[PDB]
Formats: C-alpha cells, structure tokens, sequence
RNA sequence: GGCUGGACUCGUACUUCGGUACUGGAGAAACAGCC
C-alpha cells in the first residue's frame, strides 16, 4: 500500500534550479494532501509546501512563495527550486496527509541536496 | 504566519519519570495540532493526531491536550527508545495561516 | 486572494464525491444516498473548517 | 480499508380502494454481504 520515495539530491551551485520528484504508489483516494518538509542538517523541521493532487491547488509558506513550485503529474509530484541559495541546502521530505484532516500519515525516506 | 513556540528546547530525565512539552500556536488552531517523533538518521513518525488521539502503532504513554492556543504532549513512563527529537505541527495547508512547524525538542534518557 | 483559491479547493473537494446513480431500486439508492452522506460530512467539516480561517471571528 | 443492497415495520401524498410511486421521509451512522 502506501508508500512514497523521492530522489534528485545532489550538490549544485548557488542559482542551479533543482527538481526533486517523490513518486507515489500504493494510495487509494482520488485526492490527498502531498507535503514537502525541509530539515537542515543538525536543525528542525521546516514545511516548505503542500499541494492536492487532483487539483491544481498548491500553497506555500510565507518565506517559500515563488522561490518553489510544486508540480503534480499522473503518478509524479515534483519541487522545482528555482533559485536555491546556501540556505536551501537540507534534507527534503515528501509527507502526505490520506484524512484531509492536516496530519502526515505517510513519510518518504528522503533526500539529501548540497548547495555551495 | 502560524508560529508555533516550542517552549522546552532540551529535556532530560531519569526512566520513570514524566516529561511535559509545550507548543503555544500564534492563531487559533483549534483541533489542527499534530505531534511527530523522529530520531536521527530516519524520517519522523506520527504520535498524535487532532491534538488528543493517538496514532495507530503507539505506544499508549504518550498524551497530549489542547487548552487554547496552549497544547501539551505528556510522556509519563519514559524508556530509552524516546530518545529522539520531538516536533509539533499545527494548521492547515489552505487555511490563511499556513501549517507550521515547532521549533524541536531533545529527549535523551540518562 | 487566496480566499478564492481555498473556494476553488472546495468546489474540487465537493466535486470529488459525485451523486448516486439515480437508477436503481428503491433502498438501493437509499444506501448510495446513505454512504454519500458520510463523505459529503467529512467533506463539510474540513471546508468549513478551512472557511473559517478566512471569515471567522 | 474500498464497494454493494435485501426481507421487513412505518410516515406521507394520489387511490376506481386491491394497489402504486416517494429517502432534502423514519427505524437504518442499523443489518447483511462482496473486493
């Protein structure tokens, strides 16, 4: 059943757009909330944004907005960071949220993205 | 715009005994709060979810209550598996105060 | 204004769960009017839920 | 978890008074099943 893994990770200079891709398989409902969280090295958990899938509904936190996209494709959801900065280098989460109600059910193992 | 203030930053105690962390939320959330467990090396995990109800696969020591906008995850017999970073999450993805995260705890067992 | 984003979100939440087929007997349909109700609820509580944030108090 | 609907007991309306249609009518958020 449910089940998420994301990739893209790697080392990039500072203005090198960057895609991650969480590639979701086992889910039964049409829609459901598809989060990305962000976690620094050594620091806390930060929500980047979230989308729902079958919509073309994306949100974003206030500090995130327009520096992220968040794409949805048939089985694929995708973060576009379009000018990532020395502050952007973390580990990425894809979480996804099955009830609607704002939990994250269902965790990705994640991802590793350097920037320098 | 929703921030949540985690107040105990780093907490230690002996087994045994009951550890208490507080979020204070800067909006009402009403039932929207999540508490998360995650230990090094790995994602983190559901504890609990609309802000009293524990998560399927928990242990039942875990307890959290909303009074407001203060909430509280109460542990009150500890083992050594606690150990590990504690956030708490509140809000919603739509709502005009986007989902926010705590700023983290520490729980290591002596 | 993202008020009218979250009503497009909606709209696509109570769009997501589509009317019974209408053909059928009697309290066959009354069963698929039963089990949409449940999710028409879920479906309230969050959309008000979420409504909220932008009118409220 | 996802889907399915069956015997009844009633409540309305109109009945050539035996019957019918009705779930923004009720028991039924029951009950019984299928994947």
């Amino acid at each position: 059943q449910e089940q998420l893994v994301e990739s893209g990770g790697r080392l990039v200079t500072p203005g090198t757009a960057l895609t991650l891709t969480c590639k979701v398989s086992g889910f039964s409902l049409s829609g459901f909330w598809l989060n990305w969280v962000r976690q620094a090295p050594g620091k806390g958990l930060e929500w980047v944004g979230a989308i729902y899938r079958g919509s073309g509904s994306e949100w974003y936190a206030s500090w995130a907005k327009g520096r992220f996209t968040i794409s949805d494709t048939s089985t694929t959801v995708t973060l576009k960071l379009t000018s990532p900065t020395t502050e952007d280098t973390a580990t990425y989460f894809c979480a996804a949220d099955t009830t609607d109600n704002g939990y994250f059910t269902i965790w990705g193992p994640g991802t590793l993205v350097t920037v320098s | 715009e929703l921030v949540m203030t985690q107040t105990p930053s780093s907490v230690s105690e002996p087994v045994g005994g009951t550890v208490t962390i507080k979020c204070q939320a800067s909006q009402s959330i009403s039932s929207w709060l999540s508490w998360y467990q995650q230990k090094p090396g790995q994602p983190p995990k559901l504890l609990i979810y609309d802000a009293s109800n524990l998560a399927s696969g928990v242990p039942s020591r875990f307890m959290g209550s909303g009074s407001g906008t203060e909430y509280t995850l109460t542990i009150s017999g500890v083992q050594r598996e606690d150990a590990a970073t504690y956030y708490c999450l509140g809000g919603y993805p739509a709502a005009s105060y986007r989902t926010a995260f705590g700023g983290g705890t520490e729980l290591e067992i002596i | 204004e993202d008020l009218l984003k979250a009503v497009r979100l909606i709209k696509f939440l109570y769009q997501s769960n589509p009317p019974p087929n209408p053909e059928g007997t009697r309290q066959a349909r009354r069963n698929r009017r039963r089990r949409w109700r449940e999710r028409q609820r879920q479906i309230h509580s969050i959309s008000e839920r979420i409504l909220s944030t932008y009118l409220g108090r």
